[PDB]
């Protein structure tokens, strides 16, 4: 897996 | 005591969760606390998505502080998608308090599996100002504007599954969360919790790469080419287009991740990479690392490097402090 | 003989690859074979990615036929994205050639790390016209329209790792390929090679789900929701934070997928959707079902169905025809 | 895992 924003 | 402390529970040994409420009323939600953004949301009443179903809703109904606002958007994450619309309510962050822009969540569909695979409800994002959306200034930032915390700082010490909980503390350091002595690092931009430091493994050396400390993160991520070196003659097996490598837990060959500055060296040792898939095969770990590229070779230093590291996220000066987390409390 | 033949080489009984060139000089490359996709493109000399640096490139200045475009296209996938810039050049596909446009591409990061793992150069999109970038014409649409080939047809037979090569044929059914009778399923739109079939596994159905046939997927995808009510049945083991499950590859109780139209049925066995990983475990593999969600409840018959059955992708008659494939040749 | 266009 979990990747947190773009 | 004097800060305030949310206290943080293990999910499945790499994440890792903390509890806030929205509403005058106290409305309790699960969050991710996510130093990689900086929207804050939580599923609404009126979600009607099928992720929605175990979750903590928020109702504005309940509570007579909720203002509205209801512009709709879309919060875009590297994992998923969640939209909605805007909001403003009460958010109680341990015992502080403030009226808060969040967005109330009503499509989760975009965030699957993993908002259904998960206990989480939210996202609590503590980023900085220009890596929001609609321009919301951070919670910390905006307490200390008001007054309510003696330093716009916020503070991680995470937990450890079998041995103690962790916590997110607001507005000051305190020593018992780590030994020996903080080294502060300078932010390269006011976005992420962006650090310049090389980064060395092999003999595979990139100096001056961008690192985003990231807490919303549950593995190291690396640049493609990177891991690509690092592994070559590592006795790693990568299953086939799968980000899934597999090794012996006692493989001797696997190195230690090396970051320095000028000012510290923060090392990443395998057992702290590593995860164990007993359950696979005996003797059998995953290196949770993936690869990542951004526009500029990047590192996500996310919660394996958390776990190792007390981290200090200071908004007044700007930067990361890093010292060695305490085994026990 | 009297169709035109593309030999199909296997990588672990996951994915498969077939050779084209590009420019009136040879240029040889390697594609994945895509009917999920609908654009051509070809790694540019002009990339200098470590990505690029592995593959086999095109040098548009080695070719007279070739003629500028330049403009910029990102060319967007479920596992990826890859940039660059519109070419046109004589495109060989076996013993056929036409005028085509295509990409070169100068940006392959976003598709890391499956590209530089992967012994393929590029991919050849084999979709409608609908599904292209830059409303590109089919291949074989075009071949038709020139009269280089009989009917606007294409037919895979898939390789199987330790048995038999492969063929993409172009321009007509050859009966050599399958046994007993093929089946023609109308497609229910212009865009993907996508039909409507009954999904079933035991009780878990999904009646007049979209089912688009895809060379170029990997895996079985169902909707997510789905892949939960399997798993309710089963007693596999998660990877930790991926949506990867590990089985003995002769678990008995792994599910059988029923597909039923009124014209047909057809059925998957984990014989053929399995992944196997012996270099793990012996007899371990990887289930090979993963969850991904449409707008529309979608399954995506990939490789592992295109193993077990002939297919025909009809333009002329928008239809996929189904066949049992011969076990070998 | 690996599939192919949006």
């Amino acid at each position: 897996x979990v990747v947190x924003a773009x | 005591s004097s800060n305030d402390n949310i206290e943080l529970v293990d999910f499945q040994n790499i994440m890792f969760y903390g509890d806030a409420e929205v509403g005058d009323n106290q409305q309790p939600f699960t969050f991710i606390l996510d130093t990689g953004s900086a929207n804050l949301w939580v599923p609404s009443v009126k979600c009607t998505t099928a992720g929605c179903l175990t979750k903590h809703l928020y109702d504005s109904s309940k509570s007579r502080t909720y203002e509205k606002d209801g512009t709709k958007v879309e919060m875009n994450y590297v994992s998923g998608t969640v939209s909605g619309f805007f909001s403003k309510d009460l958010v109680t962050v341990g015992n502080l308090s403030l009226p808060y822009k969040f967005i109330e969540v009503i499509d989760t569909n975009g965030f699957e599996p993993t908002y259904t695979a998960s206990t989480f409800d939210g996202i609590l994002g503590l980023g900085w100002k220009d890596l929001s959306i609609g321009s919301v200034d951070p919670i910390v930032v905006e307490l200390k504007n008001q007054n309510k915390i003696e330093n716009a700082l916020f503070t991680f010490y995470l937990p450890v599954h079998d041995k103690h909980t962790g916590f997110l503390t607001i507005g000051g350091i305190e020593e018992r969360f780590y030994e020996g002595p903080l080294t502060y690092e300078k932010l390269n931009h006011d976005l992420y919790w962006q650090i310049t430091l090389d980064a060395h493994v092999g003999n595979i050396m990139l100096e001056k790469a961008n690192c985003i400390v990231d807490s919303g993160t549950s593995a190291i991520t690396v640049p493609t080419d990177f891991l690509n070196k690092m592994l070559q003659n590592l006795d790693v097996i990568k299953v086939p287009f799968l980000p899934f490598y597999v090794t012996l837990c006692n493989n001797s060959k696997l190195p230690t991740f090396e970051f320095t500055s000028e000012n510290g060296k923060y090392t990443l040792e395998p057992e702290y990479y590593l995860q164990h898939i007993e359950d696979v095969g005996p003797g059998l770990c995953m290196l949770n690392i993936i690869g990542l590229d951004f526009p500029v070779p990047t590192f996500i230093l996310g919660d394996p490097f958390m776990r190792k590291y007390f981290t200090v996220f200071d908004y007044d000066n700007h930067s990361v402090g890093i010292a060695l987390a305490k085994k026990n409390l």
